[PDB]
């Protein structure tokens, strides 16, 4: 019954099998954590080593989300900065939905999954208002 | 369920609750674990007692003592010891290797021995012993 837990980039393979389903992935790892705690109530060197292995696994899985979170951040930084057709094409972009998808990916990981870019994320949100101001000045 | 298990249960309950409180408190339990060498945390022992404590007492007693001994014992008399003697290393095959018995008589250094026993416990008359005739040997 300890051997049923014998387990690091296989996690990325699991990610390759793929929104909130990510949260479900973290919670099934949390369920492994809680049945380990129940077995702590049942049983420690052999147990503390796999306890520390859970310390390894969920932190590294959080970081393999966090790297993609950083990529989301930087690729959003990118777009932060016959012309009327281009203005209309950017006017069509649902863009706030993409910013919201990134915001939901980040803040849920920080809070429910528990850098100084949090204020940058806030300036991400206000960025659209600033861009609308710039487009208003671009009207003329 | 039996009558001598009550005897050993009373003796072991005496061993654990050593001061005389009538209830297993955490300190006497850790005293027992530290006599056995273990000094775990003060949060895992809480969970262990909380699974064993049914009454909400934070202290387990003789009814709970025999409840855990009952579940661990009868959940998991003469079948096993005579079974796993040599044939239970074979798991319902009825063919015991002679080399195992030669090894057994090799290691324990016995002065005089002839293996005519297996020659004259041969009830299938082939050169090995099935399990029923193995009990007939015993």
């Amino acid at each position: 019954t300890f051997d049923k837990y014998d387990f690091l980039q296989a996690a990325y393979d699991h990610f390759m099998r793929s929104l909130e389903a990510f949260e479900a992935e973290l919670k099934k790892y949390m369920a492994i954590e809680t049945e380990v705690t129940m077995i702590n109530g049942v049983n420690h060197p052999l147990k503390n080593s796999l306890k520390a292995e859970a310390v390894s696994w969920k932190t590294q899985f959080a970081q393999n989300l966090h790297k993609q979170c950083s990529d989301d951040l930087k690729l959003d930084n990118y777009i932060r900065d016959l012309e009327d057709v281009r203005n209309v094409m950017a006017v069509l972009k649902v863009r706030e939905k993409e910013s919201e998808i990134d915001n939901l990916i980040g803040p849920i990981e920080e809070m429910y999954g528990l850098t100084t870019m949090v204020s940058d994320l806030r300036y991400g949100w206000k960025k659209l208002k600033k861009v609308a101001t710039e487009v208003s000045d671009n009207l003329t | 369920l039996t009558d001598e298990e009550m005897d050993m249960c009373r003796k072991a309950f005496a061993m654990f609750d050593k001061d005389g409180s009538g209830t297993i408190d955490t300190k006497e339990l850790r005293t027992a674990l530290s006599a056995l060498g273990q000094n775990p945390t003060e949060e895992d022992m809480f969970v262990m007692i909380s699974q064993v404590d049914q009454d909400g007492s934070r202290c387990i007693e003789f009814k709970e003592f025999v409840r855990v001994i009952q579940i661990n014992k009868q959940m998991s008399a003469d079948t096993l010891d005579a079974f796993v003697a040599l044939g239970g290393n074979l798991d319902k095959t009825g063919r015991i290797l002679v080399d195992k018995l030669r090894s057994i008589c090799e290691e324990f250094e016995l002065t005089v021995n002839v293996d005519r026993l297996v020659k004259d416990a041969d009830r299938d008359l082939n050169g090995f012993l099935s399990y029923d005739e193995f009990r007939a040997l015993l």
